[PDB]
């Protein structure tokens, strides 16, 4: 059985670590939710 | 039980000890994560049970108590921040600007962050605070990593 717990409040933060690229990519979804990329 | 405002950890006890499954938003009263979490169960908060209301397994998306309430979009220029809330480890916001899922069907905004899949629910935020997207929905690319697309629903 599943169960959930506060985690924290939903806040954007300034000067938070700017971290990650921004990538253009082919992708396919299928009827079962999942992504796949396409070349 | 616990219906406050705020991110959420999803945990289960059926594996050893305790587990982490993924992590949802409480908004309004109901709680939103993705489908591959809880694959439609129900949850329990405190002394409180959680049963589902809307589910799809294409859009990935499932809520709880009520109809999906988040309907703020990435603007397709601003940098946005992933509120991490990984396993075992405390709550974090990880500013990026994102990528584009290109499909047949058009564009998705793409948070290019690598996180343990129990990260999977995990909010995206605009410069307001309003949840854009839900993280846990992409691909594996060339070098192992993980991109999510910013998977929003529809309120109606
Ligand atoms: O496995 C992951 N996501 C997932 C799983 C099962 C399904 C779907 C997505 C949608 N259809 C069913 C995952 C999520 C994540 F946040 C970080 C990850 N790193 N490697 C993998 C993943």
């Amino acid at each position: 059985d599943m169960y959930i717990e506060r985690a924290g409040d939903i806040t954007w933060e300034k000067d938070a670590e700017v971290t990650g690229n921004s990538p253009r990519l082919d992708v396919a979804l299928d009827e079962s939710g999942d992504f796949s990329l396409v070349e | 039980g616990e219906t406050t405002d705020g991110v959420y950890r999803v945990m289960t006890r059926r594996l050893l000890g305790s587990t982490q499954v993924g992590v949802g938003v409480m908004q309004e009263g109901v709680f939103h994560t993705m489908w591959h979490v809880t694959k439609g169960a129900a949850l329990r908060s405190g002394e409180g049970r959680l049963d589902p209301y809307w589910g799809d397994v294409k859009q990935d998306l499932v809520s709880y108590c009520g109809p999906w309430k988040l309907d703020a979009a990435w603007d397709g220029l601003s940098e946005v921040q992933l509120l991490a809330v990984p396993p075992g480890e405390r709550a974090k916001n990880i500013q990026t600007l994102p990528g584009i899922f290109k499909t047949k069907d058009g564009d998705i905004g793409a948070v290019a962050l690598d996180y343990p899949a129990g990260t999977s629910g995990s909010p995206i935020l605009d410069k307001c605070g309003r949840v854009i997207g839900l993280y846990g929905n992409g691909v594996v690319i060339k070098n192992g990593s993980y991109v999510s697309a910013i998977t929003q629903g529809k309120r109606e």
